[PDB]
DNA sequence: TTTGAAAAGCAAGCATAAAAGATCTAAACATAAAATCTGTA
DNA sequence: TACAGATTTTATGTTTAGATCTTTTATGCTTGCTTTTCAAA
């Protein structure tokens, strides 16, 4: 059986986009092929600007280090907020030999393969540039007399917040005696992750002695200055700029959740960026009309769809206090620039180039142009108190601009990418109804799924439950009647018969639906056993909204 | 319980009061009767194919209309991570071999071969799951220099496959249906390491499930940045007859 | 209260490290050398739990205890009284 | 405004779970000389 | 047939992942005793 296996490969037999018909399924399919086109050339023009910014960002990183390591001691180089994922190379510098050796915390077990494993790097990049050696410290020795050359070692190590202090104190003693060797620099690059406070008091105070000789600090987090998320936000911005506008909500909502996220938010960034263009490609019928040409294909539907507007409410609520004429004004009024994001743009560029103002993000300056209080958000520099009057901007709320934007209202971007994980479990085995549907007709409304009545009696128990109490409990609570005309409802068979004919047959009945019950509490983790040879108490792990 | 808060941290500290020993009853599994394992099966496989089938068949119905979105969401990169109160192992299978397959195999112009992890069997095994990974995609074995010094060669052979798949067409060439990725053999950090490396691929599309209530504490930043999850409830209130006979039930 | 520099807990933990590495505090319940490669070798594949928390909670043991204390130091030495309780 | 009394807290004792690690083995990773296969000349 | 070269067999060394068992220390229940705030007079 294919079920009580490992793993199992299925090769299915077979006998054409995942976009749907929308407008209640009275949508062309035309209309679903262009809504395809447009979400990817939306997603195109985006995401080659993201790739640009990427490899920009790493090849900034690796100038930044290469000057910080090329201009008897250890050169020594924190990187503050590295995930140690930047590939470092070295100058190639004729009568010298530059070898990077990278360590991991699980490649250094202890301090003799740390040795053992940078020295055979040593030696294989030794012989791979240009006889059997012992890979330890004396190859550092005699390397003028085997190559040629003098050396030069940049030792980068991998995430040094996973690793024993111990072990790499050690270490760094051991690489102190090459010091001697007047053919020998060394580098040390260290990738931190908390701060550098914490790395101090994990070592011996000689070692912090001898790594203070020469040092520097490179800070590069994910934003640095918010310098690399702005690019991300701009084009961003750029791709949908006169297309699609942001509500003040989505925007908020990307904000808060940058704030929850350390080291990896741009991808984060990108990703809820990213969600939501697909959310909005999947769900509007109107996103054909993003392309200017396909204005002509209006329908009804569209038209009735479309005075829902409260803009448009507005308006004419507004007209009426002081179909083809509809048609024009809808062709007319989408034509606009929305200069929100020429303006956003230029305040960016006037404060980053005039007034050398660069530690501000892009996404609250655009919340605030959102929610107009660009003044509130400009004032808290006192730099730019003479230009007040000069980058005033004030929104024009235009209508019918709803049915193009991102907004966060459904709690559809919460749902998907940030979910209430544990909470969305509770709620789901405390109340079922919002689970299954409300339609052997006569049991299933008057007794409930067997795991939301256990839960039921889980949360208004204890700390800790007898499950015996707990099982007398959960029979009180089911129908005997209506169990043993449900149980003889099956008359081919006849063992549930036999069964249903012995006096303690809901008894039964009730253990077996509990114990199965009880393995799948405790299999999800809400029930502990105490004892391994007992089984007779429970400790609940889990309470509900905590 | 004797109480006043259920919920919360207030019911949390509330419901953990020093009961006395006294107060403490002393019923075991001695006054409860006894019942066979066949007897057990029997009302198990009855329950479980009539209690509440037809609300479980409806709302069944109602989460299968969500499969083109679930693919639209695979195409994009992201993987998807089913969770929820009840089996996913049915639904799992149909949407990855019924709809997915023949759809991502029919859009691209035999279908695309579905790799199943058992993640609720203590026996799964990454090296294995590894080599058959290896025989489905035919990745280029590792040089001497890529070797290191005593290093894991699945985790190098997948680095290597993830800066060659880079530069490939995206396109979709293996399923991974990994069910239970909660499970006690799969829930390792070094299993966990293998898939969502293996997540960082374009040209695997990840399908999961996880059943306890504690399990995005497995995921780090790094293991999150890689997975790329979409996160989708599908409680169902499935009764789990598959998963459950891995473990003593009995007991 | 009867005048010493009071050191700051910042520059006492090299004299901690100092005292540590003269033999004078033994980290507690350690082996320390081990009689044979064999163990040697498997007591450096393992973290000890000692080398894992942060410095100020391990503990030690004394390797000379204050009635010795009291015995070697001289009388005039202005530390003197408190080898006694 | 009192009452008092049942819940909460303290503490000695003791069985028991669990942390730490000593000791060890399987498995992945790695090398190598002699024998044996293998495609040609 | 002979033979250079490639692969297999036999044989051992290196390193990591994990299991088991012991010893010492935390911890959870028992039981008796003292303090304390909360639902009625």
């Amino acid at each position: 059986a294919d079920a009580q296996r490992s793993h199992y490969t299925v090769y299915p037999s077979l006998p054409h986009i995942p976009f749907v018909k929308l407008l209640s399924g009275k949508e062309s399919e035309v209309n679903v092929e262009k809504r395809w086109e447009l979400y990817h050339q939306l997603h195109s023009h985006f995401h080659d600007q993201v790739d640009h910014i990427i490899d920009n960002i790493e090849a900034d990183l690796k100038a930044e280090i290469s000057d910080l390591l090329y201009s008897r001691c250890f050169n020594t180089i924190f990187l503050l907020g590295s995930d140690s994922t930047t590939k470092i190379e070295l100058k190639d510098e004729s009568s010298r030999y530059n070898v990077l050796i990278e360590l991991t915390p699980k490649e250094s077990p202890n301090v003799r393969m740390m040795l053992r494993r940078s020295m055979y790097k040593l030696y294989s990049a030794a012989d791979a540039e240009e006889n059997d050696v012992s890979y330890d410290l004396s190859l550092v020795e005699n390397f003028k007399r085997l190559f040629g050359k003098d050396l030069a070692m940049v030792f980068n190590f991998k995430d040094v917040d996973s690793i024993n202090f111990n072990t790499l104190d050690n270490f760094i003693i051991l690489l102190k005696s090459a010091f001697k060797y007047d053919h020998v620099k060394i580098s040390l690059i260290f990738n931190i992750n908390t701060n550098l406070s914490n790395i101090e008091k994990n070592l011996r105070q000689s070692t912090i002695r001898l790594l203070k000789r020469n040092y520097h600090k490179l800070d590069v987090s994910s934003n640095k200055g918010f310098k690399y998320g702005n690019q991300i936000f701009q084009s961003f911005l750029d791709t949908v700029d006169g297309k699609l506008n942001l509500s003040d909500r989505f925007v908020e909502f990307i904000l808060s959740k940058m704030a929850n996220n350390t080291n990896h938010n741009l991808q984060l960034l990108t990703k809820m960026l990213d969600y939501s263009l697909m959310s909005y490609f999947f769900q509007n019928a109107f996103s054909v009309f993003i392309d200017p040409v396909n204005v002509d294909f209006l329908n009804d539907d569209y038209l009735k769809i479309l005075s829902r507007c409260p803009t448009f409410m507005f308006f004419v609520e507004g007209l009426i206090k002081q179909n083809r004429g509809l048609e024009e004004f809808f062709v007319e009024f989408l034509v606009r620039e929305n200069p929100i994001n020429g303006h956003a743009k230029f305040v960016a560029r006037f404060l980053e180039e005039e007034l050398n103002i660069t530690n501000f993000n892009l996404i609250e300056l655009y919340h605030n142009l959102l929610i107009g209080k660009l003044d509130s958000y400009l004032d808290r520099w006192s730099a730019c108190k003479e230009y007040k009057d000069r980058l005033h901007f004030e929104p024009i709320d235009t209508i019918f601009q709803e049915l193009f934007t991102l907004d966060n209202r459904s709690g559809l971007l919460t749902q998907s990418i940030f979910p209430s994980y544990k909470s969305n479990i509770e709620d789901n085995l405390l109340s079922w109804e919002q689970v299954l549907p409300s339609l052997s007709g006569d049991l299933d409304k008057i007794m409930a799924p067997v795991l939301g009545q256990l839960f039921k009696l889980y949360r208004e128990a204890n700390m800790t439950i007898n499950i015996y109490d707990f099982y007398i409990a959960f029979r009180e609570t089911l129908p005997k009647e209506e169990i043993l005309n449900f149980i003889r409802k099956d008359p081919s068979n006849t063992k549930l018969l036999e069964l249903a004919e012995t006096p303690d047959a809901f008894d039964k009945v009730a253990l077996i639906l509990f114990m199965q019950a009880i393995f799948a509490f405790e299999n999800m983790g809400l029930i502990k056993f105490q004892s391994t040879k007992s089984y007779d108490l429970v400790e609940k792990c889990v309470w509900r909204g905590i | 319980s004797a109480s006043s808060f259920l919920d919360t941290f207030e019911g949390y500290f509330d419901q953990r009061k020093i009961v006395r020993t006294n107060a403490k009853s002393r019923h075991t599994m001695s006054m409860a009767p006894d019942v066979t394992r066949e007897e057990f099966s029997l009302v198990s496989n009855f329950f479980n194919e009539n209690f509440q089938k037809r609300p479980r068949q409806k709302l069944f119905e109602i989460q299968k209309k969500m499969f083109p979105q679930y693919w639209f969401e695979l195409t994009q990169g992201f993987s998807l991570l089913f969770y929820g109160v009840g089996s996913k192992r049915n639904f799992l299978e149909e949407f990855a071999i019924d709809y997915l397959s023949p759809k991502i195999a029919y859009s691209q112009l035999n279908s695309i071969p579905c790799l199943i992890l058992n993640g609720y069997n203590p026996s799964c095994n990454y090296r294995d799951v590894f080599k058959e990974i290896t025989d489905l995609l035919v990745p280029a074995e590792l040089t001497r220099s890529e070797t290191k010094y005593w290093g894991n060669h699945v985790i190098l052979q997948i680095q290597k496959m993830i800066d060659f798949y880079k530069n490939q067409p995206l396109d979709i060439k293996l399923i991974l249906v990994v069910h239970n990725l909660d499970g006690p053999s799969i829930r390792k950090n070094t299993f966990q390491t293998m898939l969502s490396f293996l997540s960082v691929i374009r040209q695997i599309a990840i399908v999961a499930s996880t059943d306890h209530i504690y399990a995005p504490l497995l995921w780090d930043n790094m293991k999150a940045q890689n997975y790329n999850f979409v996160f989708h409830d599908i409680s169902n209130f499935e009764p789990s007859t598959v998963e459950s006979t891995f473990q003593d039930v009995m007991k | 209260s009867r005048t010493i520099k009071l050191w700051l807990k910042k520059d006492v933990k090299n004299v901690w490290e100092n005292l540590v590495q003269l033999d004078f505090f033994t980290e507690k319940s350690a082996v320390g050398l081990r009689d044979n490669a064999t163990a040697a070798f498997y007591a450096s594949n393992y973290q000890f739990q000692g080398t894992m928390i942060p410095f100020d909670l391990r503990s030690y043991q004394m390797q000379i205890i204050l009635q010795e204390l009291r015995r070697i130091i001289p009388k005039s030495n202005m530390y003197y009284s408190w080898t006694q309780l």
